[PDB]
């Protein structure tokens, strides 16, 4: 269920360059303090979509408070900024087919996809 | 301690390299 998840673990998003000119960009979903989706965008190359569970090995393992994350000015953005590349990247099916797999951990990602 | 946000760095630049098996969309 969304709400639940909702009402108690916020959901932040972030988004930052990876170091070295075209920079390629690293985007985070957390669920809490938990990473949920991971998204990678580099110059002239297909997007990287990660999803807790399947891809557990190539995601951030730290807690959010650790990365720094959070006292990064400009690091954090809007829902919708990660969501609409997230979607336009193919992410909904992706992460539908991993829970359709059962390789998905549950997240307040896929109670997004319970719908 | 900040030994957590160099990890956050060099979890980063694995992760940076993990495109460069990637095709190019140009060719």
């Amino acid at each position: 269920r969304q709400r639940e998840i909702e009402m108690n673990r916020q959901q932040r998003f972030f988004r930052i360059p990876f170091i070295r000119k075209k920079k390629g960009w690293w985007y985070a979903h957390f669920d809490g303090p938990w990473i949920a989706r991971q998204m990678e965008l580099h110059p002239d190359k297909p997007p990287i979509l990660l999803v807790a569970g399947k891809d557990d090995m190539e995601m951030c393992e730290l807690n959010l408070e650790e990365t720094g994350l959070t006292r990064k000015r400009g690091a954090e953005i809007l829902p919708r900024q990660f969501e609409e590349i997230w979607e336009r990247c193919g992410g909904i099916q992706y992460l539908q087919n991993a829970i359709e797999s059962r390789q998905a951990r549950p997240t307040y990602a896929t109670a997004m996809l319970q719908s | 301690g900040v030994t957590s946000e160099g990890k956050f760095d060099k979890f980063l630049e694995e992760r940076a390299k993990a495109a460069d098996r990637l095709p190019n969309l140009s060719s």
